């Protein structure tokens, strides 16, 4: 939303000062708005960088000049023995305001030339007279032509002055009245204004001070041509100086709907100063320009202030973003999910993004994803062992590592494995084939290809020579060699169907149950004496009156309806007694023994008997 | 700032220890301001710090304790001095799911090019040996591919199980495969792309397997 500006490439042409006090200002004012341009633009990189040395050496030596051509009444004029005139006072008011950031300027001369001006130079009325017109007025821009020229002057003096009112404001009292009277007298009588550089001018001493308001904003609206700029009869110079105090006078408003058009039209106009007569014109537009810069309009207005309304109500958490943090990213960590309310203030525009993070169960996801294998076990001390396996994708497979981890004490029979070893498309390793006997309980086979449309599988016996009761189940695990995360996995035992070991779980909670039901008593010994003597070891906690009222059956478990009677010897727990009570036994204990319904039963355990939750 | 890290590979729950060296121009310790930003995966900042060298002899230990439910792949950590905040340097570290290993896998090629006009093939050597210094004995898959640009193309007729004794195995990849896999039969026109080697092993006893790649 900004135009670029002169790149400053064909401003070369822009003299040493020499000649008079008119001659000198003709030499500065061309050269000093180029180096304030340039010093607003910051463009100095590629217009060369030596050349600002010797563009400041020539303006001191021009302003030096100046300064010992200065008037003992702190005026300036074009010889010391012709009358001031005050046109070329306000002018050199005007440089040194300018040039006071790149050159050193007394501000006493200043004030004296303001005090000069203020004491005789100017009527009660506030008009501004000019005591002596220059000698070479050919420059002067709209000043020449005699058609509202007071206004004109006098409009041009009241923006010297207000320009450096802030310079002499102590030294100089008096100056706020004499502003205050020149804008009433502009003001007076701005409708008899035509000319559109007049207008311009008079209007822009008016808005510097604060009094534009009311129908003169729509006037100078409606005084626009093709809603670009102020344009004359006559020379286009002076439509580009009236624009120029326009524009001016726009930024001075802070109106952005119309500044892009008149840079627009600027630029696309390509004045690159210099000529005859065209002094007042290029000042005006290059100072124009620099005051474009470091004042761009564009949309920086990220001020905003956010607060965060927490469910916990912990406190107030609250962060500034600015244009210097537009791209600071600052991230809010909670631990927990409940509506929270934001604030946003200030002006500007923010985004705002709320991600939470957690574990979803699973839709029936299985660990052996795109493999299928089926392990069994099966007697022929011999069992032969074959091991089914598929590959579920719809190519056939990659090589693949047919694992196997035998059980205890069990070692594969060494005359299966030569031909398997020797077969197709099946390859074991030389190692593992010449040690083997009762030190193998790991075997490796690696697969060639498994099949993806059959059951191709194999068959080994496995011999037992430990005989130890209580094995450990197996182990089989394939999968493809380019990834380990993507197996399977299989158990074999010869008696349980997958060897998943006893595993009692109610909901989610399970627990396993590696023991007996209970003792398998044939009342042998009828003598109840010893077990009563023998139930008060450390390993038996509880003891307690049970009659079974109800029996019930579940999917892995039954469960029995106890009658408490009597809790015989503590119980870490509510004696309760007189109430319904539930026994979780596993599905197995019914072939040991089906407990009957009202009948007295005897049973004593330790803690751990109690599992669940109260 | 030359940052280091202890680690080069984090899992979740894991602390993060590292050290910022703040030196100057002519590398002697300075003291300045320091900030740190420690970015996830995707590129936003999770912690902000900031910190001063003064009287610390240009060493400023931190820490961080990576969050459970972190996303994965690469990490950044960036530290930029508080006044020229346009400088900035950085180091990568690795947050994924990892058992240590038990043993380095070595791929060196006899030599670290192939000729195109070579009859022979391309002579790899993979070689294995225990982290603590002893040899292995396993089985290695290897495989070849051809890596043009960004785009990794692998030849289905190069895999091989070529057995490590005494942690040495040796396969190679015959010039007839490496013209067959590529479409292009001109053998000069597969000039300036790189091969790459991918080698799986895995102990007899088959409890660990490394990759390892050149």
């Amino acid at each position: 939303m900004t135009e670029d500006a002169v790149d400053a490439e064909r401003l070369k042409h822009l003299v040493t000062p020499s000649g008079c006090g008119e001659q000198n200002m003709i030499g500065m004012t061309p050269t000093v708005i180029a180096v304030h341009y340039l010093d607003e633009t910051e463009q100095w990189e590629k217009f060369g960088l030596e050349k600002r040395q010797g563009a400041l050496e020539l303006i001191k030596k021009g302003y030096t000049q100046q300064l010992a051509f200065r008037q003992p009444s702190s005026a300036f004029a074009a010889f010391v023995k012709r009358a001031p005139s005050t046109w070329l006072t306000a002018y050199v008011v005007k440089v040194f305001s300018l040039a006071v950031n790149l050159i050193a300027i007394d501000s006493q001369v200043l004030c004296g030339a303001v005090k000069w001006l203020i004491l005789e130079k100017q009527k009660p009325d506030g008009v501004f007279q000019e005591d002596a017109p220059v000698i070479h007025q050919e420059m002067i821009g709209g000043l020449r032509n005699n058609n509202e020229k007071d206004m004109a002057l006098t409009a041009f003096v009241l923006i010297s002055l207000q320009e450096a009112k802030d310079i002499c404001e102590e030294q100089v009292n008096s100056l706020p009245g004499s502003i205050t009277k020149a804008g009433d007298f502009l003001e007076a009588n701005y409708m008899n204004l035509q000319r559109s550089y007049t207008v311009a001018i008079a209007g822009y001493a008016l808005a510097q001070m604060g009094r534009l308001k009311g129908p003169l904003l729509n006037k100078f609206l409606t005084t626009a041509k093709d809603k670009n700029r102020w344009e004359d009869p006559g020379k286009q110079l002076y439509n580009v100086e009236a624009t120029s105090y326009a524009l001016l006078a726009l930024l001075q408003l802070k109106d952005f709907d119309f500044v892009p058009p008149v840079v627009r039209w600027l630029n696309e106009q390509r004045y690159y100063g210099g000529g005859y007569g065209s002094t007042q014109a290029t000042f005006m537009v290059f100072q124009a320009l620099a005051q474009y810069q470091k004042d761009a309009p564009d949309h920086q207005e990220l001020n905003l202030d956010v607060s965060l309304q927490l469910p916990s109500r912990s406190s107030k958490i609250t962060h500034r973003i600015h244009w210097e943090s537009a791209s600071l990213l600052r991230s809010e960590e909670t631990k927990e999910n409940e509506g929270f309310t934001v604030t946003a203030e200030g002006k500007g525009q923010g985004t705002l993004s709320v991600v939470t993070m957690y574990h979803a169960k699973a839709k029936d996801q299985l660990t052996c994803n795109k493999f299928d294998l089926k392990v069994t076990i099966k007697p022929a001390n011999t069992m032969i062992l074959e091991i089914c396996t598929r590959y579920r994708g719809d190519q056939d497979a990659t090589m693949s590592i047919l694992d196997i981890s035998m059980m205890t004490g069990f070692a594969p029979d060494t005359d299966d494995l030569k031909q398997l070893a020797n077969g197709v498309d099946r390859y074991i390793s030389k190692y593992e084939l010449d040690k083997a006997f009762s030190d193998r309980n790991t075997l490796i086979i690696y697969l060639d290809k498994v099949s993806h449309s059959e059951d191709d599988c194999l068959a080994f016996k496995v011999h037992q020579y430990f005989n130890v009761e209580l094995i450990q189940p197996g182990a089989v695990k394939v999968y493809a060699y380019y990834n380990l995360e993507e197996s399977c996995t299989r158990f074999y035992h010869p008696e349980k169907e997958d060897g998943k070991l006893n595993k009692l779980c109610r909901d989610e909670l399970c627990r396993c149950a590696e023991e007996n039901c209970f003792i398998q008593k044939s009342d042998d010994k009828v003598t109840l004496e010893e077990r009563l003597d023998k139930a008060c070891e450390p390993g038996v906690d509880y003891v307690y009156k049970t009659r079974l009222v109800k029996v019930q059956l579940s999917n892995d478990f039954d469960e029995y309806i106890m009658a408490i009677e009597q809790t015989i010897k503590s119980g870490s727990d509510e004696v309760q007694v007189g109430q319904q009570r539930t026994f979780i036994s596993p599905i197995k204990c019914r072939e040991a023994l089906k407990l009957e319904e009202k009948k007295h039963y005897l049973m004593w355990g330790l803690s751990s008997d109690f599992w669940g939750e109260k | 700032l030359f940052i280091q890290t202890d680690k080069t590979i984090y899992t979740p729950g894991s602390t993060v220890l590292y050290r910022i060296f703040t030196v100057n121009h002519k590398l002697l310790p300075v003291g300045r301001t320091v900030m740190v930003n420690i970015e996830n995966p995707e590129g936003i900042p999770v912690k902000q710090d900031s910190l001063s060298s003064q009287n610390q002899l240009g060493v400023l230990p931190l820490s961080w304790d990576i969050p459970e439910l972190v996303n994965m792949g690469q990490w950044k950590i960036r530290a930029y001095y508080e006044n020229s905040p346009q400088q900035v340097f950085s180091t990568e570290f690795e947050v994924k799911e990892y058992v240590l290993p038990s043993f380095e896998v070595i791929v060196e090629p006899t030599e670290k090019f192939y000729y195109i006009y070579n009859e022979k093939g391309l002579e790899v050597t993979i070689t294995a040996r225990f982290l603590y210094g002893k040899k292995v004995e396993g089985t290695a898959f290897v495989i070849f591919g051809i890596q043009d640009g960004e785009q990794r193309i692998s030849l289905p007729e190069s895999l091989k199980r070529i057995p490590i004794e005494d942690g040495s195995g040796e396969v190679v990849l015959s010039r007839k495969v490496l013209l067959d896999g590529v479409q292009n039969p001109r053998a000069e026109d597969l000039v300036g792309k790189s091969l790459y080697v991918s080698a799986t092993v895995i102990l007899h006893s088959g409890s660990d397997m490394v990759q390892a790649e050149r």
